[PDB]
Order: C-alpha cells, then structure tokens, then sequence
C-alpha cells in the first residue's frame, strides 16, 4: 500500500539510520534530534502519546540440542591415524580319548584372529564473529549482550550435536543399504509381518550364535566361526517414527516394558531416515546462487571452482540446486518399512574434544573477535557384532 | 543472568567494558591558561625564554 | 613390475587417503574399514598374518652445527646505518731546497686521507609452521611429537650457523678473487710449493710495505701509498683441507726442528671452499620448477615474476636451474690449490641477536603456530690491512 | 681275533638292546699285538692319568655397541630435519605473506626386524659317566660346553657385524663417498685427509640421498673424532704400526690408531644368490658339524642367507654362494660410530630345561634376538681401489 | 629522552631491545674441538661410545 | 830299528797278555830321527808342561717348559668342545624336534708315553793312571767326563725340542697357516702382521683337523702376547736387530724381539722313512763314535727313529733318513705356547755304580724320562717359502 | 624424551595437550 | 769563548742545540723482537683477537 503518516515517513527515512554511519568512511557527526509522535499509528498509548516505545523484555531462546549417541563416544588422544581391532576365533572343545598317537601333545594350536583395519576421522570446524561496537546498539543492558555472546557460543556447541547425530544416523543407513551382507537381511511383506520379524529378531540376539555377525567380511574370519552374544542393555533398533508408533503399539512392547527393559528407549527413531546426501560424481561449483545457499548454512570456506570428491556428505538439503542434481543422491532407505537391529557396541565411535576452544583472533581494525571450535571425530562400524536388517527389498 | 560459562576470552570480558586506559584529557589547559591576553601594564620586554627541543 | 596382490591394490587406492579429507571443503565422514592381509607382502609374519605392522622406535637424529666465526662477532646496537673508517696516508719527507722563495711558509699542505663508507647489513628471516591437525596423524607418542616440535626449532639455529659460516667463507673467497692488487696474488705450481710460499708470505706481511693492502680501492687513496705491518698474532691463513692435511702429515712429520716454525695454529680450513653463488645480469623468476626447487631450501616468499638483483647470494647449488644458467657464477677457486693469508681485524663482523625470538602467531583457522627468527648481520672487509693470496 | 676288535662286548651293546647281560664274568684282558703294548706286564689294563679340557672364552669387540632393547613391535624408523636457510627480508611484499605456511620437511628410512637365533645341547647322565674318572672332570665338561655355547655366540656376533660393514661398503654407499687410493703409502694420507674432512659442516659425506625424502634439499652434519672409527684389514694396521708411524719424527698428536679396528680377513662370511634346495646328504653332514640340527634333504635356502663358515667349496653350493670380501687389500672404511645400530635382546635367553628322565638327558636352549642396521644420516668415507 | 608514557605495550619496549636470549652458538665447537686430528699417541681403541640418538 | 816304532815294549803288552815281564832293565832312548829331536841332548825323554782340560758347561734353552712328573701311567688326553654356531629359528619344523638329541662333540687327541734315555761312562783305575802326571789332573778328568755327560743331556734335549717344533711346522699343519714370503725385508712385515692375527677370533690358525673328532667343523681360539713365541733363525733376528729396530724412530711400541727364540742352524736331525736293518761294520763304528754302545749288526731301526746327528752319509741309511729342516732359510714359526707339552722325570737319575773289581773300573749310568709332544688346539702361523 | 627447552611457546604446549573442558552436551 | 751576550731569543740556543723530544727509530718492533716466525707448537686455533681500533 501507501501511507501518508507523519511517523511512518520518519520511520522509513533510511538516510538517518545507524547503518549510514557504518557503510561510509565519512558520515554525520552530531544529532539534532527528532520529533516522535505516536498519534493515529501503532505504538499508541492512551496516555503520553509522544514517548518512544520501550521494551519490556528481550528473550534469547536457547534450546540445548543433544546428540543421542553421546554415551557411546570414547575419547582418544588424537595420536596416529589408524585404529584396528581383532577378535579370537572359536575353537570348540573336543572330547578326549586315551588311545591316540600320544605325541600330539607336542603339536601346536594357534589362535586365529579375525581383524579389520580402520582409517581416520576428519577434523571439523566452525567460527563465529562477535564485534564490539555495532552489536551494542540493540540490547539496552550489558547482561543481555553477555547472554547473546554466550547464546551464540552454546548454539555453536549445539549444532555440533545435531551434525554428529545426523551424521551417525546416516552412517547406519548407508551401511545397511550398501555394505551389509544379504545374510543378515530378512525380508518382510507387510507392517504386521515386519513387526513380528522385528520382535523375533530381538530375541534372535541374546543367543550364542555365529549366524548374525559379519565376521565373514573381516580380514581373517572367512573360515571358521565366531560366536557373539549380546545383552539387551546394548541392543538398539533404528527405524522410523511411523514404524516406532506401530512397534510400541503391541502387547509384546507392554510385556517388555513391564518388569524389564525400557523398550521405548532402545528404539532409536527419526522422522524418515536421511537428510544427509552423498556425492556420486566428482563435480565442481560454478554458480553464485549455490555459493549463497552454502553461506546461509554457515559454510564460509567454499568458493567458485572448488571440486567436491565422490563420497562427500552434506548433512542438509542440497539436491535442489542446478549443478547438484544427478551428481548427488540421498542416504534414504528404499520402501520405508525399515528396521535395522544392531548391537550398540558395533558403532566404533570416538572423538577428541581436548582443546576445542582455540584462542581468539582479535581483528582490532573493526574490533570483531573470532572464536574457532575444532574437534576430531571418528565414526566407524565394527563387523564383530550382531546386526539384522529387515526391509522389503 | 543466563549462567553458562561467561568467563570467556576477549569478547566475554569485552562486553563488561575493559579497563579505561587513556582519558583523552585537557591538561594542556585550554581557555584558562591559553586563549588569554590577560598580562598587563608592565615595565618592559624580553622575559621570553627560547627553550631547547627534545 | 605390475602387481595384482590385493594388499598392494589396497595400498594403491589413493582415494581412501588423510589427504582428500584435508584437500576438499567436504569429504566422507565415516569409515567402513578395509580388510588388511599381510599375506605375500613385505609385512608378513608366521603366526598372525592379518594385523597392521607396528613401530616401536622413532629417532630424530640431531646435530648442533656450530659456526667457526663467532669470536669475530661484535654485538652491536643496531641503530644508524652508515659506518666509516679512515687512515691518514703517508707523506714522504722532501729535501730542503733553500733556493725557493720565503713565502713557501704561508702555503698550507693539508693532510690527505683515505676513507671507506660501508653501509647497512641484512636483516635475515626464517620461519616454520607446526601443525596441530595432520602432524599428529604421525608420531604414535606425544613425546615424539614434542621432540619433533623441538628438533625443528633446534635445526633452525644449526642452519643459521652453517649459513653464516658459508657467507663468511664466500665473502673472503669472493674478496680474494675479484678485488685485489697485482702484487697480492702469487702463483704456486704444486702442493709442495704452496706450503712454502705460505711460509714466506708470512715474514712479508710484517714488513713496512706500502704494497700488500688495497688503499688504491679506498676513497681517497687512488694516488699515494700507505704502509702497514702485522704482528703474527693477527695473521689468518685460509686454506683448503688438503693443504692443512698435507702440512700436518708430511711437513711437520718429516722435520726435526719443528719446535719453532709451526704456523698451523693460525690456519682455518675448509673441505671444499666453493659452494656459494652470485648473480650477474639481473634476471627475474619465470619458471615453476625453479621456485619449487627454491621451496625445498626454505625460501617461502619468492613468487613468480620476482626479480633478483645484480649482487644477490644463493648459498646452495643453484646453477642447474633453467633460469639461472649464464646469470649465476660460483664463488670458488679454480684449482683446489688455494691459500688466502690475511690479517685479522680486517674482517669486521657485527651481528645483532637481541629481538630474535619473536612471539608466535597461532593461526586457529588451520590450527597451526608459526614461529619466526630474525637477526641483523653486518659483514664486511676493510681495505686497510695486509693481505696475500696464493693460488693458481 | 683280538679282544679289542670284538664289539659284542662293548658298553654300547648293553645300551643298544632292551634286554642285555645282567651280570659280569670278566673279559680276559691282554695287550699283546695291540696299541696298548707294555714290555713287562702283558695283562694289565692301560692307565690314563690326565684329562685336560682346553677351554678359552672369546670376546666380541662390538659389545659396547650392543644396546638392550625391549623387543616388541617389528619396524623401527629413523629421520632427520632437512636444512632451511635464512632468507632476506624485503618490506615491499604484501602483508598477507605473514599468514603463509612454511612446513618443516624431513627424510626417513624404515628398518625391518632382527633374527631370533638358537642353539641347543644335550647332556647325558648315564653314558657320559663312563668317559670320566672323577666327577670334577664331568662337571668341568658340562661347564665347558656351556661356556663354549656362550663363546661362539660372541664369535658369531663379531663375524656378522664386520660382514655387514663390508657389505654396506661394497654394495651400498654410492660412489661420491668412495675415494681411490693407488698404493698402501697414499692410503694412509687419504685416511688422514678424510678424518679432517669429516669434521666440517657439509651436505656431502652422508647418505641422505639414500634416505626416503632426502632427494631434494640438503642436510649437513659433522663428526667428532671421539665418534670416528676406521675399519681396516690387518695388512693395513700392521703397516701403520711398523712403517708409517715409526718413520715419523714428530708423531706426537697425529697417530689415529686408537680408532682403527682390524681383522684377520674381512671375508669369511658368505651370501646366497640363486636360491636352491639342500639335495645332497654329504653336504648336510657338513652342516651337522657346525651345529645345524634342523636341516634335512628338502630345505630351501633363500636369497639373503648368511653362513659365516666356508660353505662355498661344496658340490652343491657352488655358483650360488658369494663372499662378502673387499677385492682390493687396500681397504679403509671410515665411519661415524653413531651410524651403526646394534641392539640385542638377552632377557629370557636361558630357557628352562627339558629334562627327559627316561634317558636322564637334560637339554638346554639359548635364544637371543639381535638387530643389525646402519644409519644413512651420518658421515662415511670408503677408501679402496 | 622525554619519558611521558614510555612503558608501552609492544613497541616502546621493542626499541629498548627486548631480551637477548638465544645467542647463536659455538658451544658446538669447531676448529678447537673438531677440525682436529691432534689426538694422543696412546695404546688402543674403545674411546667411541655410540650414543642413542633421540636428542 | 827305531825305538818308537817297536810296539813290543809298549805298556799295552803288559795289559793284554796274561803273563808278562815282572822286572825291567830300562831301555835305550834316543831321539835322533824321531819327531822329538832336541839339538843339545839326544838321550833325554821328552818333557810335557801342561794338560789343559777345556770344559764348557752347556745350557738347554727349554728348562722353563719342563714340568716334573711322577712317571706313573702312560696315556694322557686333551679335548676341546667344537664350535656350534647359532642357527636361525625355523618355525615350520616338526614340533617333536625338541625331543631329538644334540650331543656336544669333542676333539680328543690322545698322547702316548715318553721314552727313557740312558748313557754310561767307564772310569778305569789301573791304565788311566799312566797318563795324568798328577792325581789332581786325573780327578779333573773324572769330573769332566761327568760334566760332559750332563751337557750331552742338555744339548740332546734342546736339539730334540727344536726338531719337534720344525717337524710340526712341516707336514703337520694346514694350508691356511702357511704364509709365503720372498725376502728378508719381507717376513718381517709378515711376522709383525702375523702376530696380531693370533689375537683375533679365528678358527684358521689351529690344527683341530688333526684331532680325532675334529675332522669336519671348526674351533675358534685366541692368544694373549704373553704366550706367543716366534721360532726363527739367527738371520731373521739379526735383521730385526740391525735394520727394523735400528732404523725406526718410535721403537718404544713395536719391538717384539723379546719373544723370539732364534737358533743357529735349524737342522741336525733325521727321521727314518723306510725301516731297515744294519749290515755294515763301519756304520757300527760311526754309530758308537757318538756313544751308541748298544747296537750291533742285525738290529732293527723303526720308522719313528730320530737320530740327532748327521747320519745320512752311510751305506745303510741312504734313502731312509729324512733331514727335517726348513729348505731355504726364510722361516718363522709363530707358536702360541701352552701348545708344547713337555714333561721330564729326573729324580731316579744318578744310578748307583757298578764296581767290577776284576778289571777295577767303575761304571756309572744316567737315566731320565722325557715326554715331548705338541698340542693342536692353539693358534699357529708358519711363514716360509 | 629430551627436553632442552621443551616447554616453549604455544605449539610446544599445544602438543602437550591442553584443556579438555568443553565437551558435547548430552553426556 | 766569545761570551759577550750569548742571548738572542733564537739562534743562541738554536746554534747550541734544541732539546730532543722525538727520536725516530725502533720502539714498534721490527726484525729483532717482532718479524717473528718462531712461534709455538701445540693444539691449534683462535688466539686471533679483533680490536675496535677507534684510536
């Protein structure tokens, strides 16, 4: 519309703004003052129609976002780069007989040692710039400015948790879709059939069986067997919310919950699995709209002409931009009746959060300091534990 | 108010306005020592001292 | 030389690696793991053929590498730039010619002199950046990483010291070859002749001799003479190592009256005293492999297009590059039969090492710390003392 | 027809069969027409009176080098920091040069493992008693075999420490560290010159070009003369002692013979090219007389195996076996003593014995782990023809 | 000469030549200890003592 | 005829015939055409002034090596433990290898007896008094015969020891002990080189392949320089004393000539090659010109007979004797003693005399037992042409 | 192992690792 | 002899003698004490001091 209001014309006069004094190397020095009227507009009180509108409160809403897999996180010393692991293969006890060659007492019997070698993690970073002169214009107390400087920092702590939780639930779906053997994969037909298969596959763990681990794709576990058991204190179902609302809605969940394990807290579920994307073709960055889209989510370091390798992850919705279409797929389970039952010790996850406040660079030209947050996180998944995937594929 | 760990590096201690060092002061006294022609009715000249430099 | 071994194909996959995690803005963020098999490889053992091999031991050999010139170092103040020295040139007495007119008394005969204006030295610089992200992917003990961070720092001073002796050596040799008189040079023919011409070049430095110095290269001394002696507690002989070895094993060990005439207390010696290069013709930098060759010796700051002035000094073997041939000549004697017998206190050498360890710059974007080392070193040779060169 | 020719009466026949003659009647000794002839009394048994056991303990001359490592893990690594010269400051460049990176670069070399070596010996309690006439001689025998098993460990660890130095001189250490002498007179001046040359700051004289990352850049080092050893034959050290040093007036201070290690020959240790299999039993009975109780007629010998005894004269080893020996007789290999590394492992080296009480024959074993390598990051000059 | 505020943050104490530590070195001696073949005339080897080379 | 040619008036006619002249009337001494002619008096008996007994007492040069035994028993043995070099641990051998026996192996050279020597001398009482104008001269003769027999023992024993060392140097040691020289300025750098070889761990310098259980295998040993002796001629020691020591300035370290046993001539002894029998009477007279009173015609000389005198010029001994000596005077046998087994038994030595009163000549005997052997278990280098 | 002047400026303390104080929020 | 005055301001004392103050010969040694070649014989180097020579 259009407004011929005496106060709205004063409001919309942008040549008087504070931004004019900070986007020009020479600017206005002394203030004459302004006539402020609250008549026949908003901000109008019944008494004293000539005062400036005043703030009752300003409220920093700071939500503590949590990583649900944080109790799995071991902490290492960030030294070397290859973590390896190994088991001892089964040798079943044999009957003894007193009528043998009796120089087989001299014979040897070594253990057999299935292993697997893991690479490194990656170091991740994020920064935030806080200045000292222009952000003071909009808090009216020192306490609100310090709460702002602290809320920015705790948001930078919280989105690390969001990143790591979304990253690990992308790992556990990428694993089961692509890398997992089709011996651990059971196939369902309908939702009640899948519920009965999930509830019999929980009970297919806690059993001394060499059938449910992928020790055959360890380095030395191709011949022989390796028997794994799993308690119920370390079994986790990873599924969707539309299917957790059906698994918990059965009488078997009630008899698990009564006098026993908390079955609500062993079923880790999400809305539908995957907001994380993968790169399949090594592309480059060509357009400014994609650069600004990456700047919106805090990715400051990437510029035009940067190449993205095959297998890089993004952790937000990227596939709508012109040069990402086709080059980028999604870690999303096919035929969303989906449940992946694992032992929680299979997630080999360790970090290094020792010294993640690197000391600030001041930049006293603009008086805008910058704090960086560096952390090393190693995400892997071990083959020596019971895993079952129940899909319709 | 918001508790956290506000003992922080330079901006955490900069919003409570770090120590006032220089005062940009008048002590080279302007309009009470200078801007005067209130010297009056004397005997003669040359008390004028030409002091050396640093 | 083609290998189809599966562990060698696992090692040959450069897509899985620490490098493409640290080259790109985005990378893979989890590891599924790889089947490592030690069978039919270099890493194979008998009982367990499936683990990754182990380091127990990681050494860091270190050596301190002293200077052999820093008794000559005068700790200056590093203020002002132009230093000067002079002598008063010799005026011989003349005969009393009484037939000249008597107003010869009123004419003034000012004492003439010979100066030499030197100038500034060189502020020299080196730095090293230690990483906190990818250096820690090596060094399986934290003690090994701290030993590394210290050994780099202690190597920087070692190749300050060897650089300063290379520059003192090259200063003396380049001053022997390009500046001198016709009087100062001698021609030896062999190793047995030079070891006696050195002995008879001493006993010539300590005569009243208007030759043997280079005041004709001083500012006022182009016409006139200047006499100087030495004291034999001030004479330095700069030879190669073959000559000092020959003296000590042959000439001393084949004489009986060695109790008086041993001059090897005054002899510094070098194994090969040409390795340092100069510039002629004033080129510039245009080739990529040349600056990649320069980066290996620590010189980080040179880009392409940078020009090199007509007197710069390179201090390592540099004449093989594509740009530098014809422009760069080596400071060396052409015979390996060499002796420069000069006076000490003809070699001024003032370095300044006070504000030297400058405070570091933590670079937390890349999580790294750069340390700098700065020193100001002035080195020069005075033209007012006795010098004799013996070469071919 | 004699008494001594009948072996059906000997002490072996009682210990060759599961049943034997359980009482003695006597055996009618006379020494007529035998080796044991005596002029007066023809019927007495010969009397021995002495039994002596020459026993010598043997050293190593490389035992101060022998460090005691821990023996866990396999590979050992070794590295330096390459040189990086100070550069001139110019104040005309851009100021974003300050946030640029100058990483330190290095040069490594990776070392493998050592070898676990082994020797056994069995001591009897029922047949060994028949060969001695007092128990002090039997305990001397049982102690002398043990001291001999220590002494030949020492001899072996001397032989395959001089052999590795000769092998590193002849097959590694590229030509720029090899100096050529012409006679025995000029070599003793080349050594005196090289001792002075190894004490200057120089990027030469080491083998960082033999290292992993030292192909580009330079690396300088020195020596001390409390760290320099000269490895010669005995025809050179005897020459230095009798002819050169004795014909010097004024030799005080220039004799370097407190850093010269000499040997009889520098080759008695053999290698293998063209790997083979043990196919002749007449050579395995040659191997048995040096202590090898393992070998049989199917065992292959790889392309780096060493022997430390003259095996090249046999009908099977010819054409395969090369000797680690200087071809010159004018050999002076000047080292830095830090370039050697020789670390042992001698902790659990006396094994608990296996007693075997059916024959009452205890058996002792000895196991030591020894690592031998040479660093390329130190100063070395070889002088040959 | 005029003191004013001479005690200053970084540069007022930098023209006053901050701190002479780390003098360049000849405690790694050369030509008095190395470049040397003036050793004793005495009876025999073992002077060497190969040291471990961590630092 | 002339009086001095008439044997019928001699003293021997009174002492070979059983009945002779009881009285005498004198004779008719005249020296007119004899050798005893004096110008003035032709009828006086020739007078003799003096009879000087030249008697030199002679030494042994091997008395310190003689340890005294008890002369009991007859055999003594010496053995060593052979080398057992450490072998690599094979982990693919059968697991029952630990039960297999590995006995240590000996060498065991066995030494027999010494031989008892004997010499006698007769002192007459009735015919010896016809010489020796005083009785003091007769007692000096009776003492000089005895002190010549003791000197004969010493010279015989020294010559037999030297003969044993040269006989061991030839035809008993190995191929790797013989070093070849060519001159006399040579074999003095090779002797100085060779000492200081005997002090290295090496199995080349001993003779354990002449022992019993040491035919295949090696045995390493070392020497100490307080046990190394050098057996040369006087020519080589003369060269060392007048050129090598005299023309060198720093002789205070390398003058090894306090370890040199040098001899005048290194051969006077003979070994039988082929056994024979004695048939000639002039050979008997030549044998008993040296004191061999035992042997008559028809006696057997065995193969291991050592003569001690030059007996090669006889009818019987041609082609049988050997003359063990170095050939061409360039000879230096560098022992390591503890090798020379040398034992002597001289307590029942001066036997009681036999008086024989019918001819009234007393007869003395001297017996002494002596054992001379040489051990193969010590380091030895022989340098010859 | 060898110290010399080991605890030097910021990087020689940065490998002698520093201040595990802030960890991630859930556990 | 011819005494008379023997006083003019100059040429009386100048014909007698002016007083010696400078004597121009060997106090800075040459070929007797210095011009040395007879120095020591021992361990070797670094007695070569370097002065400021500003006077």
């Amino acid at each position: 519309q259009s407004t011929k209001n005496e106060t709205a014309l004063l409001v919309a006069k942008s040549a008087k703004s504070a931004l004019q004094d900070f986007n020009h190397d020479y600017s206005k020095s002394w203030t004459f003052g302004d006539k402020w009227d609250n008549s026949n507009t908003m901000f109008e009180t019944f008494v004293n129609k000539y005062l400036f509108p005043k703030i009752n409160e300003t409220l920093l809403i700071d939500i503590a976002l949590g990583n649900r897999f944080n109790w799995l996180a071991k902490e290492q010393d960030f030294i070397g780069q290859y973590s390896e692991e190994y088991v001892i293969m089964d040798t079943v006890p044999i009957n003894m007989d007193l009528s043998k060659n009796e120089e087989l007492m001299l014979k040897r019997n070594y253990p057999r040692m299935a292993t697997k070698l893991y690479g490194n993690g990656i170091v991740k970073k994020q920064k935030f710039t806080l200045n000292n002169n222009d952000t003071r214009f909009n808090f009216q107390t020192l306490a609100d400015a310090t709460n702002y400087a602290l809320g920015v920092y705790k948001k930078k702590i919280s989105d690390i948790n969001v990143l790591e939780e979304k990253e690990m639930r992308a790992m556990l779906v990428d694993y089961s879709l692509n890398q997992l053997s089709e011996t651990n994969v059971r196939k369902a037909t309908s939702k009640e059939d899948l519920a009965s298969k999930v509830f019999e596959a929980i009970l297919n763990l806690q059993n001394n069986s060499a059938k449910y681990n992928e020790v055959h794709r360890a380095s030395g576990g191709a011949i022989g067997q390796y028997t794994t058991v799993s308690k119920l204190k370390d079994i986790v179902i990873l599924t969707t919310d539309s299917l957790k609302s059906y698994l918990l809605d059965t009488k078997i969940a009630n008899t698990f919950q009564i006098a026993g394990i908390d079955f609500t807290d062993h079923v880790i579920s999400f809305d539908d699995l995957g907001g994380v994307f993968k790169v399949t073709k090594e592309f480059k960055l060509q357009n400014q709209d994609s650069i600004d889209f990456l700047r919106a989510y805090g990715d400051y370091q990437s510029q035009l002409g940067d190449t993205i390798p095959v297998g890089a992850v993004f952790t937000y919705d990227v596939s709508k931009l012109k040069e990402f279409t086709g080059n980028v797929e999604e870690i999303k389970p096919k035929s969303d009746l989906y449940a992946f039952i694992l032992d929680i010790n299979s997630i080999k996850y360790k970090r290094y959060t020792k010294g993640m406040l690197k000391p600030p660079f001041h930049n006293p030209e603009f008086d805008e300091v910058t704090h960086w947050i560096h952390y090393y996180s190693f995400k892997a998944i071990s083959p020596f534990f019971n895993k079952i995937l129940i899909t319709d594929q | 108010m918001y508790e956290g760990n506000n003992m922080r590096s330079m901006m955490g201690t900069s919003y409570e306005d770090s120590r006032l060092n220089k005062r940009t002061e008048l002590n080279e006294n302007m309009s009470i020592d200078t801007n005067k022609s209130e010297d009056s009715y004397g005997v003669q000249i040359h008390s004028l001292s030409k002091q050396s430099f640093t």
